């Protein structure tokens, strides 16, 4: 099969930028390749057939080019519904193959995140399970990773992660990480915390709590 | 104008099967081929095969090959995909694809179908509240939906009251059960001042639990 | 008493002449001056009229040549008589009618041409299976007819062109039938093979070397076949005295003249011979499918008898040709030609069963009568075709010719000539509308207004330019 | 009868190209006349022959024409594990032309095509093709509507029915006043013959280059048969349009099946759902009845009238003897919801061989008398045999037994002359319609100016 190797994975850029995706095939495809557009939550829309033909309805702000196995989408001037997801499927050969895919994403300033805690609530306690959330939420870029230290140990079994999408208004991703133990094992320890290591600090931002203490 | 207009989002049980439709709207299902496509979040896209409703031939990716099963009703103006022996990895999004004018391109696509395959009992959420521990001028609370089935689930805070300031997070499928969390936040001044109440109701078990969040 | 002849008041021997058939003058100088000189030939010997002075032609016909109808036409280098007599010298006068007889005779023994042009597309593969005895087997048959039969061999499929021919893949043009499991030849219009020979093993020989090839379409190109068998004279053998039998075998349809522009040919067919040295048909992609009109005027002018020789499920198509080709007989073929010897016995036979008188050349004065006589001695008036006849039978017409007024040229000659027949009947016809007195007119005679006149036959006529 | 036979003007092709063999006039967005002529043997690029297409500006000197240039060159895309082919060799590029609007559609009925997967293919055979051209903005389209890629082995596996393989499609051309292209295609299903029909529009605005297989959703083709009726009947082999049902806002097709019915011949009218409303069946077998269809109204009632020619027709004479000399036929339609009678007159050729009735062309009121009129080509008539065209004035009963005038061929033998007809257009803009007449075995078109009664 053809492996379409689709770059780059995501790209953060402002309304008015020129952004081009490139994607590029084990071999020779001549042109036989479309673009694709995946508005979030929504479906597929056509954009480009053989390479270089706008479908009916696109904008003539998109375009289409390459030859051979490398080819290139080109958004002149983004418009604000142009942030989507966007694949290369080629069809010079059966079956077809899709790229990995690449999202474009509003850019704006750096911000970090606001961490907070939540111990497990009186309800849950009672039922024999025990879950520690931790928020973190409106920061900028997406890349962050969160790592839940038992006792000062990490520990990463049972751990449940969530992310949201850029938001509407401030253009920020916010995360949710949940801890979640039996009420034995839970008991068994004392200080329960999450880390957020974040490009906004060289110093990972950290809250945590002590059972029975408050 | 082309439409594909396909089936509602099936819920079905391992080992099973299930046929998924793509209806036709605005042109004769005859015209070109049809495609079936499969998306998940990891793997991406995956193409499936393809049928000719005209003369019902066929054509198929050797992966899908034993499981997809794509036929054709002329009649209804109507294509199928029928997935056998259902398993985990068979739960993705579906989409038929149709092309505009070249005969191999991929350009209409239907809204598509969501499967999900699972052993779950229609199961009802656990709600739980999430105060602070034992101080700034910003507080965040929170609410906790675990362990339910199967999706979806609408949460609110003081019933569509406070909206502003709230990141609802996706649900996350732990153990064949949904988990769900949602978080909001105002100023100090607003909490414990004010009662702030979590809504979450759960129309496949029709229940609409309803925790007051209460400090430690 | 006074006719038609006296009344008129003619005023020379040649308009008397032209009154009447039974009109006569006199010429004679001691003639009353009150007495007619134009009358009856009775009447004029009655008034005292010299016999040598009277102008009075008689409508005659005698015969030139009478060879007498052979009884075989065997032996001889066709030396053989069927048309009798063959050559009369007819006389008429103004608006009269003379009679005369012919004999036609469907000689026995009489040499034969047999041509078998024979359909080899796929759909007659095992058709060549069951031919390959037949010429030693037809030998056997007609040798109870003729004792000088010559047969030969030509061979059609369609035009080796797109779509008729499969052009894909490379292999498919040396092998048309190399998608199947077999091998075939290569797609060939028309192609001579055997050429008109007495030595019927040569056919046999010929036939087992033949095979078949294939092509896309049902219809075939048969017809450009049969005008190359006709037209190519030399090549096929046709023989001077002999019938002429041209056998065309199918079990499909036929492609005519016009479906040629599906391959991208509107050339008309010319009608001309194009089967050169390599014994194939070079137009076969150049030139259209001949007309059903243009082959008729080939059969007929080469003399020709097509034999259509189908299959059940093409009968019916090749019988409605039949009508639009007069001379044609059609036979039903099986569906492997298993009854092919048979089919062209009946068809001599039924081909021989017939006597057309023919007329050519006709003069635009002369009109013509006929009773025939056929079967046993029974007159048809009006009839001048004999049907239901067997080899040696012979039949007779009476014919009159019946001239209108007299003609400019005093001499014509025409043919009646049987349809197919080599023989024919001459008649030499001459007008004899003038007197024998006006070859020795008098100019400017001093007996005529002073030399103002010309005097002729007794009389005194104006001469030129009055 | 009032076509100028003295002062004519000759255009000429390239010897050998059949210039003449097919021609159209036509109006650029100033209402402009030209001639578009095609020239299907003209050399292409390896010098080899594919045919051309001219567009003559009208001058009354004639002359030579500039090309209508087109795509010569052989097409190969490898898409869906398969090979799709175009081979433009002999394609006949102007075997037929037709102008409509602003546009000229020139077809390669000959064109062949092939599809190749791994060692099987779909045999390579003359779909045929259309080329389209806009000259004022030089926009370029094709319509190649039986193109297929299903595979040989199909075809034999599902007993051949949709064979449209050898369609030929453009061997004849029309297009409606609503700039609806119908081709005919008489070797469409397996030599049956079929139709295609699309809106010009869509196929100019679903044409890309280097697609080679693509949907023109619009369109719609007629269907196949197991009728053995119309096996070999070459449906489409002529095509014309007009108005025979009484609804205005319908279009009725007209096709010629000329060898239908085992070599009888007939003449359809369908409605653009190729629903069968009238048959005209031939009068003698092999008379190819329905080689050439003309659609007018002769006897100026305002109701269509129909013209076959049957030019192989062979005329019976003395001592029961046949005479091929052609023959035309005109239907006039009756009034209001009835089927077309008998022939209300028949027109035959006096020439042996001359082929009257080749082609019929609408002349428009030539004599301006208020009744349209034709024109008749016996291409190889005349007591020279170097073809003939006849006028016939159309009258209140339908259209004078006799003709009101004859073009003798001004070219040598062989030019078939009268083999192409064009009227009912005024070129020289002097208020009458005049006529051209091609020429293609001379490779030149006469044009004839009609002029005061
Ligand atoms: C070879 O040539 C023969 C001879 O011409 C053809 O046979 C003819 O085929 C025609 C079309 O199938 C037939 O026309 C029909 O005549 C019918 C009744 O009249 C006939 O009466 C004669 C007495 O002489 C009989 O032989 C016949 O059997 C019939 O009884 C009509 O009823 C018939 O029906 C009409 O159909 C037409 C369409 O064609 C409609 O317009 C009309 O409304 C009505 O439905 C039709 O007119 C003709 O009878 C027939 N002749 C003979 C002698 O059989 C073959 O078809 C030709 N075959 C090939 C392969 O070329
Ligand atoms: C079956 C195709 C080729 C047959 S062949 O190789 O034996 N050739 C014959 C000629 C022939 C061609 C076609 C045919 O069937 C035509 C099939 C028509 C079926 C179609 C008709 C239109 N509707 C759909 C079905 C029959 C004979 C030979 O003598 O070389
Ligand atoms: C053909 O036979 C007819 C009779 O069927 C002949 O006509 C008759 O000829 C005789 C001559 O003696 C007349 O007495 C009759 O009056 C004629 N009958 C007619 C004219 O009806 C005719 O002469 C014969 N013609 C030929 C050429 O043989
Ligand atoms: C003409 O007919 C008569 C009988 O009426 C016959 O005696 C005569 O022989 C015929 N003439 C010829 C030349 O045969
Ligand atoms: C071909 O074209 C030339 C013009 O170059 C012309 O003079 C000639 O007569 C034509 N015929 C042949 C046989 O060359
Ligand atoms: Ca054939
Ligand atoms: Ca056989
Ligand atoms: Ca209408
Ligand atoms: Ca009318
Ligand atoms: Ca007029
Ligand atoms: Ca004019
Ligand atoms: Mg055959």
């Amino acid at each position: 099969d053809i492996l379409m190797t689709q770059s780059p994975s995501s790209m953060s850029v402002s309304l008015g930028d020129t952004v081009s995706i490139t994607c590029h095939a084990s071999q020779g495809i001549s042109s036989n390749i479309g673009w694709l557009q995946q508005k979030p939550g929504k479906s597929f829309m056509g954009l480009i057939y053989y390479g270089t033909n706008l479908v009916d309805g696109v904008p003539s702000r998109f375009s289409g080019s390459g030859s051979g196995a490398d080819y290139s989408l080109t958004i002149s001037s983004l418009d604000s519904e142009d942030f989507a997801d966007y694949y290369c499927v080629q069809y010079a050969q059966l079956p077809y193959t899709f790229g990995g895919g690449t999202k474009l994403e509003i850019k704006r300033a750096d911000a970090a995140p606001t961490v907070s805690i939540f111990p497990p609530s009186s309800e849950q306690l009672t039922s024999g399970g025990a879950s520690v959330v931790c928020f973190l939420n409106n920061f900028y870029p997406k890349d962050i990773n969160v790592k839940w230290k038992i006792d000062g140990s990490e520990r990463q079994n049972g751990v449940l992660n969530s992310w949201t999408d850029q938001d509407s208004k401030d253009s920020t991703y916010s995360m949710s990480s949940t801890l979640t133990l039996t009420k034995d094992e839970y008991e068994r320890h004392n200080s329960y915390t999450c880390e957020a290591t974040h490009k906004t600090s060289t110093s990972p931002i950290v809250k945590s709590f002590n059972r029975n203490e408050c | 104008e082309v439409q594909l207009q396909q089936s509602g989002a099936e819920l079905v049980k391992p080992g099973a099967s299930v046929k998924l439709s793509c209806t036709a709207s605005g042109f004769n299902i005859k015209d070109t081929y049809v495609h079936w496509v499969k998306q998940r979040p990891e793997q991406g896209l995956e193409w499936i095969g393809r049928i000719d409703p005209a003369n019902g031939y066929t054509k198929y990716d050797p992966k899908f090959q034993g499981k997809a099963t794509i036929t054709a009703d002329t009649s209804s103006n109507t294509a199928y995909l029928q997935l056998s022996s259902l398993t985990s990895e068979d739960t993705a999004v579906y989409y038929c694809v149709r092309p505009l004018y070249d005969y191999y391109a991929m350009d209409y696509w239907g809204q598509g179908t969501s499967v999900t395959v699972s052993s779950a009992k229609t199961t009802a959420p656990s709600v739980y509240p999430l105060a602070p521990v034992c101080t700034g001028s910003s507080v965040t609370l929170g609410c906790l939906v675990k362990g339910y089935f199967p999706e979806p689930v609408t949460l609110t805070w003081n019933s569509g009251s406070l909206s502003s300031g709230v990141h609802t997070f996706p649900a996350v499928l732990q153990s064949d059960l949904y988990t769900l969390s949602s978080s909001v936040t105002v100023t100090s001044s607003t909490w414990p001042s004010q009662s702030i109440t979590c809504n979450v109701a759960h129309p496949a078990s029709s229940t609409k639990v309803d925790k007051k969040i209460e400090p430690r | 008493g006074p006719n038609i002849c006296t009344t008129r008041g003619v005023s020379s021997c040649q308009q008397c002449l032209a009154v009447s058939p039974m009109c006569a003058w006199c010429s004679d100088e001691a003639l009353p001056l009150g007495s007619p000189r134009c009358d009856l030939k009775e009447n004029l010997l009655k008034d005292n009229c010299a016999p040598e002075s009277i102008e009075f032609p008689v409508s005659e016909a005698r015969v030139l040549e009478d060879r007498p109808l052979s009884d075989k036409g065997s032996g001889d280098s066709s030396q053989v008589t069927q048309v009798s007599p063959q050559r009369i010298a007819l006389r008429l006068r103004p608006d009269d009618s003379k009679n005369f007889s012919i004999q036609v005779r469907q000689v026995e023994d009489y040499p034969v041409d047999i041509y078998y042009l024979m359909d080899l597309s796929y759909s007659m593969k095992d058709d060549l299976w069951s031919i390959q005895n037949l010429g030693t087997k037809l030998a056997t048959q007609m040798r109870k007819l003729t004792s000088n039969l010559r047969i030969g061999f030509g061979a059609f499929v369609d035009k080796p062109v797109s779509p008729y021919m499969y052009i894909s893949p490379p292999e498919a043009l040396e092998n048309p039938c190399y998608d199947m499991k077999t091998t075939c030849l290569p797609m060939f219009g028309y192609k001579h093979v055997l050429t008109l020979t007495d030595q019927v093993t040569r056919f046999n020989e010929e036939v087992k070397k033949q095979s078949v090839s294939r092509n896309r379409d049902a219809p075939e190109g048969g017809f450009d076949a049969i005008m190359q068998a006709t037209v190519c004279d030399e090549k096929i053998g046709w023989r001077n005295d002999a019938s002429h039998l041209l056998v065309f075998t199918t079990d499909a349809k036929t492609h005519i003249a016009l479906d040629g522009r599906l391959a991208g040919i509107v050339q008309p067919n010319d009608g001309q011979c194009h089967v050169g040295s390599d014994n194939h048909y070079s137009a076969s992609t150049t030139m259209d499918y001949p007309s059903l009109g243009l082959m008729t005027e080939k059969l007929s002018q080469k003399n020709i008898n097509l034999i259509f020789a189908v299959t059940e499920n093409v009968v019916n198509l090749y019988q409605n040709y039949s009508e639009l080709i007069p001379g044609t007989t059609v036979g039903v073929l099986s569906m492997d030609s298993s009854n092919v010897l048979q089919l062209i016995v009946d068809a001599y036979g039924k081909i021989r069963s017939k006597v057309e008188l023919e007329v050519r050349d006709l003069p635009e004065e002369l009109s013509l009568s006929f009773n025939a006589t056929c079967l046993n001695n029974e007159v048809i008036p009006g009839l001048k075709s004999c049907m239901g006849l067997k080899i040696g039978d012979t039949v007779s017409f009476s014919i009159e010719a019946k001239v209108r007024g007299c003609p400019q040229e005093k001499e014509k000659s025409f043919t009646i000539k049987p349809v197919g027949f080599k023989d024919s009947l001459i008649v030499q016809v001459t007008f004899d509308c003038d007197c024998a007195c006006q070859a020795q007119a008098e100019p400017n005679s001093h007996r005529c207004n002073n030399g103002n006149g010309t005097f002729e036959c007794g009389v005194c006529r104006c001469g030129p330019g009055w | 009868l009032n076509l100028d036979p003295v002062q004519l003007t000759f255009y000429a092709g390239p010897n050998g190209s059949q210039f003449g063999f097919s021609l159209d006039f036509h109006k650029d967005s100033h209402g402009r006349v030209a001639i578009v002529v095609g020239a299907p043997r003209t050399l292409g690029p390896s010098q080899e022959e594919t045919g051309g297409v001219f567009l003559c500006p009208w001058r009354a000197e004639g002359g030579q024409c500039p090309s209508l240039l087109f795509d010569l060159r052989d097409e190969t895309r490898n898409v869906g594990s398969q090979t799709l082919q175009t081979f433009k060799a002999r394609q006949g590029l102007g075997a037929s032309v037709v102008s409509w609007s602003d546009v000229i559609v020139a077809c390669a009925p000959w064109q062949h095509w092939n599809v190749l997967e791994k060692t099987e293919e779909a045999e390579k055979t003359p779909v045929g093709s259309c080329f389209l051209a806009q000259p004022e903005s030089g926009r370029r389209a094709e319509y190649s509507p039986c193109r297929g890629n299903t595979l040989s082995r199909i075809y034999v596996e599902n007993d051949f029915s949709w064979d449209k393989r050898y369609c030929e499609a453009g061997f004849s051309s029309v297009v409606t006043q609503a700039g609806e292209l119908v081709l005919g295609a008489p070797g469409g299903y397996y030599f049956l013959g079929l139709l295609a029909q699309a809106p010009v529009a869509d196929i100019f605005s679903s044409y890309r280059p280097g697609i080679l297989l693509w949907h023109v959703s619009s369109q719609s083709l007629s269907f196949d048969s197991s009728n053995p009726e119309y096996f070999d009947g070459y449906w489409g082999y002529s095509v014309a349009v007009g108005e025979f049902d009484g609804d205005l806002n319908t279009t009725e097709y007209v096709v010629g099946a000329p060898t239908w019915s085992w070599t009888l011949g007939a003449v359809e009218i369908l409605d653009s759902y190729y629903q069968r409303l009238h048959r005209l069946r031939g009068e003698q077998m092999a008379s190819y009845f329905g080689h050439s269809v003309a659609v007018t109204d002769v006897n100026g009632d305002g109701r269509h009238d129909l013209l076959v020619g049957a030019p192989l027709y062979m005329e019976s004479r003395a001592d029961r003897k046949l005479a091929e000399v052609g023959r035309v036929y005109l239907f006039l339609q009756p009034r209001g919801p009835h089927a077309l009678g008998a022939p209300s007159l028949l027109l035959t050729g006096t020439q042996l061989y001359g082929r009257f009735g080749s082609a019929i062309a609408p002349l428009g009121d030539l004599d301006r008398d208020g009744y349209n009129d034709i024109a008749v080509a016996a291409p190889y008539g005349g007591p020279s045999g170097r073809g003939q065209v006849l006028v016939f004035l159309g009258q209140s009963e339908g259209l004078r037994s006799r003709p009101s005038q004859v073009l003798d061929s001004p070219f040598p033998t062989g030019s078939a002359f009268g083999f192409s007809l064009r009227g009912a257009v005024d070129i020289d803009d002097n208020g009458y319609p005049d006529l051209i007449v091609g020429a293609y075995g001379a490779n030149q078109v006469a044009v004839y100016r009609a002029q005061p009664v």
